[PDB]
């Protein structure tokens, strides 16, 4: 929280803080805020902005919302080269300091609240199982006259025809078999575990990583789960 | 043939084009087959019409009788190289089943069904271009023959469907070579019908059966590109 928020600047000799957000769609946005800036004032009222410019925000004449620091989600960037604490936000409609209806964040939390309310229960435990998929080259595009996608991964099955500068080492997943092979098939492994090391300096609790199902780097880390709101902001 | 494989393999030579009668050149797609219309005369009358199954003579039947029993043999003349056994491999159109019908084409013999009693026959469907059509077409002949001098009953049609209709008493019904080596093995087993008359010498099946064999042999010797697929990450 704020009196802990302070104290994070110091012993991470903080140069930046980055005020981040979700939009409608789902992704994480962010704005940038010299330490300094970073007050009392801050924290009770936020800091506000142009916001007419953001998706299925926009009202051409009231386009001015707050951002509201919560304290408890600070963070340290693991990636940024200047020092830099992230510290997620709400959206809260200005004067009333409410909370914006079309913001995704105040809505999960409301929901949280309305669970309570109807007294059915107190909290909501949450546990996605989040995969994804790791390429090496993906080109894409659209235009008058066609359209086109191309993916590419070291692992893609494809590839065991491919001529490579160094030769082709030929130990890939074939379609549909990218599980569980131990390397030199599954190419992913120091790549999880980094991913796993960072998620957890992040806050969040791993309890596992593999590789997937599919050829072409499909991969998954599974965490562990926690409140609604709370796993949604992991 | 001979006459029409020289005109083929010429006239696409002549257009910039290269021909084949391999029977299957491409794994996905169908392969070419040389189905093998016969029927027997005497003083111009056709000695396969009569009153039995779909207007056929007892005599074709017989005849029908002896190409199943001596198919395997056969095949080593009709299907005389491994390539063959790649087209006769278990699709639903692949003519591998021992039985005749006027319909099923599951039926590896299919009875034309016709108007005039003049133009009734078999059409024996599983040769292949590559097949020697001296050779093949005399063993399906001495094969009849030997239906007919031993009245074999060539038992009851198969107008139901193919094993695609699966295992219903595992489907036990005869069925052409699937390889050559075997196709080979009968034919050095199942040779009398063919040194019948003296046509065929024994010389002259074991020298057959000699130039094959060495020829089957490059081909289970050296390793094919799928196995690399399949193996090489062992
Ligand atoms: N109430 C609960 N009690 C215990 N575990 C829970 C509860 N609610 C959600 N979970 C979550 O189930 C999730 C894990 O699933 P997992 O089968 O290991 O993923 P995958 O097989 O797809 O790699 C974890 O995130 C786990 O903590
Ligand atoms: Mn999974
Ligand atoms: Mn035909
Ligand atoms: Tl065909």
């Amino acid at each position: 929280s704020a009196e802990h928020v302070l104290t994070m600047l110091n012993e991470h000799e903080v140069k930046f803080v980055d005020l981040r957000f979700t939009d409608t769609k789902g992704k994480e946005q962010h704005v940038t805020i010299p330490a300094h800036q970073v007050n009392a004032e801050f924290f009770e009222e936020g800091k506000m902005f142009d916001g007419s410019s953001i998706g299925g925000w926009k009202g051409i004449n009231e386009s001015d919302m707050v951002l509201m620091p919560d304290a408890s989600t600070a963070v340290i960037d693991p990636f940024f080269a200047d020092s830099t604490l992230i510290i997620r936000c709400d959206i809260l409609e200005p004067g009333t300091l409410q909370g914006y209806d079309r913001d995704p964040r105040s809505i999960a939390k409301r929901a949280e609240d309305y669970l309570r309310a109807t007294g059915i229960a107190d909290t909501v435990l949450f546990g996605p199982e989040p995969e994804f998929f790791l390429f090496d080259d993906i080109r894409f595009g659209a235009s008058i006259s066609g359209s086109h996608v191309a993916i590419d991964d070291i692992e893609g099955a494809w590839n065991s025809s491919t001529k490579y500068e160094g030769g082709n080492k030929g130990h890939r997943p074939g379609v549909k078999g990218g599980y569980f092979p131990v390397p030199p098939v599954d190419s992913a492994q120091d790549i999880r575990s980094e991913m796993c090391l960072v998620m957890e300096q992040m806050g969040l609790v791993v309890e596992a990583h593999h590789h997937e199902v599919a050829t072409a780097g499909q991969n998954e880390v599974a965490t562990r789960f926690n409140t609604m709101t709370k796993k949604a902001d992991e | 043939i001979q006459i029409y494989k020289y005109v083929v393999h010429n006239v696409a030579h002549r257009f910039g084009k290269t021909a084949t009668f391999m029977p299957k050149p491409m794994f996905g797609d169908n392969g070419s087959g040389m189905h093998c219309h016969m029927s027997l005369a005497k003083n111009g009358t056709n000695l396969f019409s009569g009153d039995k199954y779909a207007g056929l003579s007892e005599q074709a039947l017989y005849y029908i009788g002896g190409v199943i029993k001596h198919a395997k043999a056969i095949n080593a003349l009709a299907n005389p190289t491994t390539n063959s056994y790649k087209r006769l491999v278990p699709g639903y159109e692949a003519p591998v089943m021992l039985a005749y019908s006027a319909r099923n084409r599951s039926a590896s013999i299919r009875i034309p069904v016709v108007a005039s009693p003049k133009a009734r026959r078999i059409e024996v469907r599983f040769p292949d271009p590559a097949a020697n059509p001296y050779l093949c077409f005399a063993a399906l002949l001495m094969a009849g023959l030997d239906g007919i001098k031993n009245k074999i009953h060539p038992g009851e049609p198969m107008d139901k469907n193919l094993y695609d209709l699966p295992p219903e008493e595992a489907k036990e019904i005869p069925q052409v070579a699937g390889s050559l080596e075997e196709a080979l093995n009968a034919l050095d087993l199942d040779r009398e019908f063919l040194k019948a008359g003296g046509v065929f010498t024994d010389e002259a099946i074991d020298a057959y059966i000699a130039l094959r064999r060495e020829e089957d042999d490059r081909v289970r010797m050296t390793p094919h590109p799928v196995e690399f697929e399949l193996y090489y990450s062992v």
